[PDB]
């Protein structure tokens, strides 16, 4: 039969251009493609056409303005026209006047009078590229409900801009405001403290289990003060390791403080404080709480003491020995072995050699042991000829909390490993599973995925070969795209394939690739896939600087690199009040979680889905054989719901969603400069890398938290790293 | 809503009884919305009980009366267009949306629940609402409603009336003049008119047997399609013409003297409709304003009469009697106000 | 004793079916409205779950 | 109905959150006429008791 295929994201993200597929192929080439997308309520119309051949994939990134709501739906069709076929299929698509993902940085986090903030605000489409736009209004709020200073009706070039305002000498203290509104009514905000404040010389820094259970007699502490160039500082120390929620009331002055344990040391000249301690006094038991400690150094010569609050959350948790999952097949088939490889662990995380462990599949009754290897690691392989839903679990221990679980007065547990599959329907017997690397995917790097495709009795008539075709999805959209066609075994079933692709960039930090495998008798089969791609960014970029120097030794340099033909925005600052109090959210996760709707997983809620009308219920369900039996729904998985999960949704003729019928119808030397602040300046990146000229400042001795935050057209946006000029 | 509407055209009305009716339409109002779907659609039950989904035709109805409901009265388009859309993702490729057969009572729909009848009654009240013709929905709706209109005219029988009707008010809608035409001249071919009249009827005798009480499991449904008939010659694109009127004339004689004395009448589908169209003739013909209407007969014989009509004698019915053998009665009337002029 | 329950009903194709009994004559049956019994080894009675 | 007042006062208002409160107060409306008295007055409970 002639087929064809045309797919696209439920999603439409407006104003801007989207893309989505076509496949055809196996008579009558000469066909024409129509999508049109209508505003069914008043009228709009958006038309898009393609011409198109047998044995092609091929995508179309089409357009799309703004509307009057923000977010709507519209009515898809599609009309497929043959010279001697037609075809037309229509289904709700959702669009939605998206918010442009936008956002702030300050020079500082804290500010005390008399000083002036200063602040860049940005703002960038789906794909990071730099967007210019008119912004409505921008402004500073003041603690009160009230308002310090605003700004409106001003235009991105570089896709930022900066700001300033100057603070009085006797303004209100406390938590002030900055906030954006957009012209979609979205606002978005950052704030910043203002109060008076000294400037730190020093940092405590605690060494201990950021992680502590129960079976736990003692623990390791140990106290660490850097200083100025990370030097060795001399004085005093004193901890507060503690526990919480005692029996205490936590009123009538009843300290909810358990036992806060206290240690002392004198801080050496050279070196750290170190100091090992017993947990008999914490009772790592039921009713007694998460563990805080605070530990207070005391700087000699001048009695300041700072503290610092560490490992609050050490989970005293009552699961121990938890072995883990890494790359579990969510399906299995009648037809396939399926092998889930599974790690396990303990307590902290760290894996145990060489223990035997007991792994039940249950209804493919697949009672098997096993062990752990140095990392933890089984592969375990099961046969699946079997029935529709499977379950499986695998222990170290027993299916029971085994010491003392019965009291209602208890503090332990065990995990277990538990997970259950479905699998596929496949009418035709043959289905493609894929083996993944399901695991952290790196970045500007390819990666080879293999392919367990099989094929009941190959093409029936047909012809000899046959077509594979893959998409990877990325940001709810689409971003990339092939196929590969091979020459079929005559009748036979073979198995393994690999594909490579590329990580170069431009991809979200999940990647949806799926593939799926088309027979001329029109059918099709498919599986999809998904790689936690590592946050990593299209736009390469890089800092440096001319190394160290001593305190007034004024020419110093800046160097960064990007694209040919961009901007920096640079932010040199003195690391004693970021040292005092740090700075917020600011990396490319910061970027990544900021984006609206990561995933595209299954279509939103305002449109439920689309129905077909073969209900196969006979009379009586003529159940042939030994004896008769009712009807029923089933529960599995299947490639409508493959392309569902995927996120998008397609228009096609073949048997795609499970022949569901319908329900029962029975019914009733030197001079200081400013600190808390170096350099705070845009730049611009020529054909071969920029490099400024810094000064050093005087009198002052700390980290120096470089920033750079890049941006050109071509390429978009880039974060460059902490760099320090000690 | 309709006798609201034949209420105020007609101009017999009150603040009271309509401060009255329009309580009764907000409780029905929100009565109704404690029956529908998340999903927008509309069930007899619905809510308070998950496993369900709802009906096409019931959705239908409650979308038309929501329509004339926002005519008069507030409602919200959100309820109307998710209904709308529910009743586009029914739809087939070609095919019209299925029948969801989820009701109670075959006797509040006087439809045969045939999926051309249904997609008919579906689609015209559509086009009830401000509708362009150029919609997909509606595209492929006139599409199925041509396929069943040639395959029921070419052939001997599609039931040859209710089907008919019903095609013929929908094409009317539409902007196909030549196929409302022909249409509605194929259904004055199979005429039950009479002494004064006109009107139309199903087969009488149905081929297959039937029951015994009333015709039970079948209303005869005579009054909804006579009245949906009527409907069909009430519109065109710039305003319809005089024979549609004299046809529409003689069909609401048939209508009004097929009412009920309890009020209404037979069923509730009917009464709706024909009170539904009874508004949109006064509409056309019943002018508020037009108060001056004179009337001259004029006869070869030199037999001349005259008459006036105003509002104080608009239900006046002035007769004269008419005694020459050779009739050559020339009418001729000037002002403004429509009249009827009935001669035997 | 001849209990033939599958863990479920084992249909591939549109979906999986339940479990139910039959309702059908039998030689078993048509021996017991004779009124009279036997004994065999053959498969006279339905195989009944 | 006096939040409707302060947006529509204020002038930070907009047709959308204008019906759905317009229809939330139709639906207390008519909820609340299920709880009155016959004579008028108006109860807790009221109706079916
Ligand atoms: C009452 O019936 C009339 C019949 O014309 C409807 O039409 C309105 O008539 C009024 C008469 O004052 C006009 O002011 C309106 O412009 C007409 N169009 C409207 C309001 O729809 C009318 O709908 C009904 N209500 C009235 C009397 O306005
Ligand atoms: C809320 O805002 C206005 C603000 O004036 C309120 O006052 C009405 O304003 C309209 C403006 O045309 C006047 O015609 C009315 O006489 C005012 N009183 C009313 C309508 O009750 C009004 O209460 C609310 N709605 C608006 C904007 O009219
Ligand atoms: C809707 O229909 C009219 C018909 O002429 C067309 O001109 C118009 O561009 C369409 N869209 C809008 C917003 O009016
Ligand atoms: C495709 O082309 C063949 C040969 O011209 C023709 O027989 C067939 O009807 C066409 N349409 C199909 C397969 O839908
Ligand atoms: C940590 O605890 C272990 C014993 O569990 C001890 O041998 C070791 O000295 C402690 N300190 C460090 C840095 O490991
Ligand atoms: C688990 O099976 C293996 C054989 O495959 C066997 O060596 C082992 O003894 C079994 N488990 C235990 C606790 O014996
Ligand atoms: C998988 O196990 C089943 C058990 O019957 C067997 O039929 C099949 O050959 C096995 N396949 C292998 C080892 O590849």
């Amino acid at each position: 039969k002639p087929q064809y295929m045309v797919l696209v994201p439920s999603l439409l993200h407006t104003e801007t251009t989207e893309k989505g597929c076509v496949l055809l192929s196996y008579l009558n080439e000469t066909v024409t493609v129509s999508a049109s997308l209508e505003s069914v309520r008043g009228n709009r119309s958006l038309f898009t056409d393609l011409e198109a051949e047998n044995d092609v994939l091929h995508c179309v990134a089409f357009a799309v303005p703004k509307s009057s709501s923000n977010e709507e739906v519209m009515f898809l069709t599609v009309q497929v026209k043959g010279p001697t076929q037609e075809f037309k299929k229509r289904t709700t698509v959702m669009v939605k006047n998206e918010d442009s993902l936008v956002f702030v940085q300050t020079d500082k986090s804290i500010y005390k009078p008399g000083q002036t903030v200063k602040f860049r605000v940005v703002s960038m489409d789906e794909n990071f590229h730099p967007l210019n736009e008119l912004i409505p209004l921008v402004y500073i709020q003041d603690p009160k409900g009230n308002r310090i200073a605003q700004w409106q009706s001003f235009q991105l070039e570089g896709g930022l801009k900066q700001f300033s305002f100057p603070l009085s000498s006797e303004p209100f203290q406390g938590s002030y405001k900055v906030v954006v509104q957009k012209k979609s009514g979205g606002r978005t905000e950052h704030p910043f403290t203002v109060e008076e404040f000294v400037l730190p010389k020093f940092e405590v820094q605690v060494t201990v289990p950021k992680i502590i259970t129960i079976l736990e007699e003692e623990m390791n502490v140990s106290v660490c003060g850097l200083y100025t160039y990370g030097k060795p500082v001399p004085g005093h120390v004193t901890v507060s390791i503690c526990r919480k929620y005692s029996d205490a009331s936590d009123c009538h002055g009843e300290d909810s403080q358990a036992f806060c344990e206290k240690f002392s040391g004198q801080l050496n000249s050279h070196g750290c404080f170190y100091q090992q301690v017993k947990t008999k006094v914490f009772q790592l038991k039921r009713k007694e709480y998460e563990m805080k400690l605070h530990t207070e150094a005391q700087i000699q010569e001048e009695g300041t003491v700072v503290e610092l609050t560490g490992r609050q959350s050490s989970e005293i948790t009552r699961t121990i020995t938890k072995l883990s999952f890494v790359k579990v097949d969510s399906h299995f088939r009648q037809g396939i072995p399926f092998f889930g490889q599974v790690r396990l662990v303990d307590g902290k995380g760290v894996p145990i050699p060489n223990k035997v462990i007991f792994i039940r599949g249950n209804e493919a009754n697949y009672y098997s042991n096993a062990t752990t290897d140095e990392h933890g690691l089984v592969q375990f392989s099961i046969n699946t000829t079997n029935v529709m839903g499977t379950s499986l679990t695998v222990r170290v221990n027993y299916k029971d909390r085994s010491p003392c679980y019965g009291y209602q007065w208890v503090s332990e547990e065990h995990e277990e490993a538990h997970h259950t599959a479905y699998l596929v329907f496949s009418p035709s017997k043959s289905f493609v599973h894929l083996e993944p690397m399901s695991h952290e995917l790196p970045c500007g790097h390819t990666q080879t995925v293999q392919a367990h495709y099989i094929l009941n009795g190959g093409t029936l008539l047909g012809l000899k070969k046959l077509s594979f075709y893959y998409l990877i999805m990325a940001k709810g959209g689409i971003v990339r795209t092939g196929t590969h066609g091979l020459l079929v075994k005559q009748e036979d079933m073979k198995g393994h394939f690999s594909i490579s692709i590329p990580v170069k960039s431009d991809i979200a930090p999940v990647a949806r690739l799926l593939i799926y495998a088309v027979l001329p008798t029109g059918d099709v089969i498919g599986d999809s896939a998904k790689y936690d791609v590592e946050n990593c960014l299209a736009n390469k970029v890089d800092l440096s600087f001319s190394p160290s120097q001593s305190l007034p030794a004024s020419h110093a340099h800046l160097r960064v690199t990007a694209a040919p033909q961009s901007v920096c925005a640079l932010r040199a600052v003195d690391q004693s009040v970021l040292l005092m109090k740090p700075d917020a959210e600011l990396s490319a996760s910061s970027v990544y979680n900021l984006l609206p709707e990561k995933d595209l997983t299954g279509f939103p809620g305002p449109l439920n889905d689309q129905d077909n009308e073969d209900c196969i219920n006979r009379h009586n369900v003529y159940i042939n054989g030994i004896t008769y039996t009712p009807v029923s729904s089933t529960n599995e998985k299947d490639m409508y719901s493959f392309l569902e999960d995927m996120g998008l949704k397609a228009f096609t003729n073949s048997k795609i969603r499970k022949p569901k019928m319908c329900p029962q119808l029975q019914q009733y030397t030197v001079r200081k400069y400013f600190p808390e602040t170096w350099i705070w300046d845009l730049v611009v990146v020529n054909s071969a890398g920029v490099a400024e000229v810094g000064v050093t400042v005087p009198d002052t001795i700390t980290e120096w938290k470089a920033g750079a935050f890049c941006l050109s057209e071509d390429a978009g946006l880039g974060i460059s790293s902490t760099a320090s000029l000690r | 809503i309709y006798v609201l509407d034949y209420l105020n055209e007609t101009q017999q009305l009150t603040p009271e009884i309509k401060s009255k009716a329009i309580g009764y339409l907000n409780t029905g109002y929100q009565r109704q919305l404690n029956y529908k779907h998340y999903d927008g659609s509309y069930s007899t039950f619905g809510e308070r009980y998950g496993r369900n989904q709802g009906n096409t035709w019931l959705t239908a109805f409650v979308l038309k009366t929501f329509a004339q409901a926002r005519a008069y009265i507030f409602i919200d388009e959100a309820h109307i267009t998710q209904a709308l859309i529910w009743l586009s993702q029914r739809q087939k490729d070609n095919g019209c949306f299925r029948s969801s057969g989820s009701l109670l009572n075959n006797a509040i729909k006087g439809g045969v629940e045939d999926e051309v009848t249904l997609s008919a009654y579906i689609t015209i009240a559509l086009l009830e609402i401000p509708l362009t013709v150029t919609h997909p929905v509606v595209r492929n709706a006139l599409f199925c409603l041509e396929s069943a209109w040639k395959t029921a005219q070419e052939g001997d029988h599609g039931s040859h009336v209710y089907t008919k009707a019903l095609l013929a008010y929908a094409f009317a809608l539409a902007g196909n003049q030549d196929k409302r035409k022909e249409v509605l001249k194929s259904l004055n071919e199979e005429a039950v008119k009479k002494d004064n009249s006109v009107h139309w009827e199903r087969p009488q005798k149905p081929k297959a047997p039937v029951g015994h009480f009333y015709e039970p499991q079948a209303p005869s449904a005579e009054v909804e399609m006579t009245s949906y008939v009527l409907l069909a010659y009430l519109t065109a694109q710039p305003a319809p013409t005089s024979e549609d009127l004299t046809s529409a004339t003689n069909i609401v004689k048939w209508i009004t003297k097929q009412q009920n004395a309890q009020g209404g009448f037979s069923s509730t589908q009917d009464t709706v409709v024909a009170l539904h169209a009874l508004s949109k003739y006064g509409a056309a013909t019943f002018t508020r304003t037009g108060k001056a209407a004179q009337v001259t007969i004029q006869s070869s014989g030199t037999f001349s009469s005259k008459f006036q009509v105003d509002n104080n004698n608009r239900l006046l019915l002035q007769q004269v009697s008419l005694p020459e053998l050779p009739g050559e009665y020339s009418m001729k009337v000037t002002g403004e106000g429509c009249v009827y002029l009935q001669t035997s």
